[PDB]
RNA sequence: ACACCCAGCCGCAA
Protein backbone atom coordinates (compact mmCIF):
# COMPACT_ATOMS: atom_id res chain seq x y z
CA UNK A 1 0.00 0.00 0.00
CA UNK A 2 1.75 3.13 -1.27
CA UNK A 3 0.91 6.79 -0.61
CA UNK A 4 0.20 7.34 -4.31
CA UNK A 5 -2.24 4.43 -4.19
CA UNK A 6 -3.96 6.26 -1.31
CA UNK A 7 -5.75 8.33 -3.98
CA UNK A 8 -8.13 6.55 -6.35
CA UNK A 9 -7.37 7.27 -10.01
CA UNK A 10 -8.82 4.18 -11.74
CA UNK A 11 -12.21 3.33 -10.26
CA UNK A 12 -12.88 -0.44 -10.40
CA UNK A 13 -16.13 -1.59 -12.00
CA UNK A 14 -17.57 -4.58 -10.07
CA UNK A 15 -18.85 -7.52 -12.16
CA UNK A 16 -22.53 -8.05 -12.81
CA UNK A 17 -22.59 -10.64 -10.02
CA UNK A 18 -22.11 -7.88 -7.45
CA UNK A 19 -24.81 -5.80 -9.20
CA UNK A 20 -27.24 -8.36 -10.64
CA UNK A 21 -29.70 -7.11 -13.24
CA UNK A 22 -33.17 -8.68 -12.98
CA UNK A 23 -35.98 -8.29 -15.49
CA UNK A 24 -39.55 -7.66 -14.32
CA UNK A 25 -40.88 -11.12 -15.15
CA UNK A 26 -34.23 -4.96 -17.34
CA UNK A 27 -34.17 -3.35 -13.90
CA UNK A 28 -30.74 -2.14 -12.79
CA UNK A 29 -29.32 -2.07 -9.28
CA UNK A 30 -28.72 1.23 -7.51
CA UNK A 31 -24.96 0.74 -7.76
CA UNK A 32 -25.34 0.16 -11.50
CA UNK A 33 -27.22 3.45 -11.86
CA UNK A 34 -24.57 5.28 -9.85
CA UNK A 35 -21.79 3.80 -11.97
CA UNK A 36 -23.65 4.78 -15.14
CA UNK A 37 -23.83 8.30 -13.72
CA UNK A 38 -20.13 8.42 -12.86
CA UNK A 39 -19.05 7.18 -16.29
CA UNK A 40 -21.38 9.78 -17.82
CA UNK A 41 -19.76 12.55 -15.78
CA UNK A 42 -16.31 11.19 -16.63
CA UNK A 43 -17.12 11.42 -20.34
CA UNK A 44 -18.52 14.92 -19.81
CA UNK A 45 -15.35 16.06 -18.05
CA UNK A 46 -13.25 14.45 -20.79
CA UNK B 1 -61.60 -41.95 31.19
CA UNK B 2 -59.19 -44.84 30.65
CA UNK B 3 -59.51 -46.76 33.91
CA UNK B 4 -63.01 -45.67 34.91
CA UNK B 5 -61.77 -45.27 38.48
CA UNK B 6 -62.85 -42.16 40.36
CA UNK B 7 -60.23 -39.43 40.37
CA UNK B 8 -58.94 -38.99 43.91
CA UNK B 9 -59.25 -35.19 43.78
CA UNK B 10 -62.34 -33.32 42.54
CA UNK B 11 -61.98 -31.40 39.31
CA UNK B 12 -63.15 -27.84 38.67
CA UNK B 13 -65.70 -27.98 35.84
CA UNK B 14 -67.86 -25.40 34.12
CA UNK B 15 -68.42 -23.52 30.88
CA UNK B 16 -66.43 -20.50 29.76
CA UNK B 17 -65.65 -18.51 26.62
CA UNK B 18 -62.79 -19.61 24.36
CA UNK B 19 -61.54 -18.06 21.13
CA UNK B 20 -59.83 -19.65 18.17
CA UNK B 21 -56.83 -17.52 17.19
CA UNK B 22 -55.61 -16.51 13.75
CA UNK B 23 -52.41 -18.50 14.31
CA UNK B 24 -52.71 -21.96 12.78
CA UNK B 25 -50.01 -24.63 12.68
CA UNK B 26 -50.83 -25.49 9.06
CA UNK B 27 -49.70 -21.97 8.14
CA UNK B 28 -46.66 -21.74 10.44
CA UNK B 29 -45.26 -25.15 9.43
CA UNK B 30 -42.31 -25.07 7.05
CA UNK B 31 -39.40 -27.14 5.77
CA UNK B 32 -36.57 -26.64 3.30
CA UNK B 33 -34.26 -28.94 1.36
CA UNK B 34 -32.05 -27.31 -1.32
CA UNK B 35 -35.01 -25.33 -2.63
CA UNK B 36 -34.88 -22.05 -4.57
CA UNK B 37 -31.83 -19.86 -4.14
CA UNK B 38 -31.44 -16.09 -3.85
CA UNK B 39 -30.12 -14.21 -6.87
CA UNK B 40 -27.63 -11.96 -5.07
CA UNK B 41 -26.26 -13.91 -2.10
CA UNK B 42 -26.67 -17.27 -3.88
CA UNK B 43 -28.23 -18.37 -0.58
CA UNK B 44 -31.63 -19.63 0.59
CA UNK B 45 -34.44 -17.11 0.28
CA UNK B 46 -36.81 -15.34 2.69
CA UNK B 47 -40.13 -16.65 3.95
CA UNK B 48 -42.08 -19.87 3.71
C1' A C 1 -37.51 -30.61 -16.90
C1' C C 2 -40.12 -25.71 -12.67
C1' A C 3 -41.67 -20.19 -11.73
C1' C C 4 -42.23 -15.87 -8.89
C1' C C 5 -37.33 -8.66 -9.40
C1' C C 6 -36.13 -5.47 -5.70
C1' A C 7 -36.58 -1.71 -2.08
C1' G C 8 -39.59 0.68 1.42
C1' C C 9 -43.64 0.73 4.83
C1' C C 10 -46.92 -1.64 8.48
C1' G C 11 -49.21 -5.22 11.47
C1' C C 12 -48.26 -9.46 14.27
C1' A C 13 -46.24 -14.07 16.79
C1' A C 14 -42.18 -16.16 21.04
Amino acid sequence: ARPEWMIVTVLPVPPLSVRPAVVMQRNQDDLTHKLADIVKINNQLR
Amino acid sequence: GFTGRKITSQIFIGPTYYQRLKHMVDDKIHSRARGPIQILNRQPMEGR
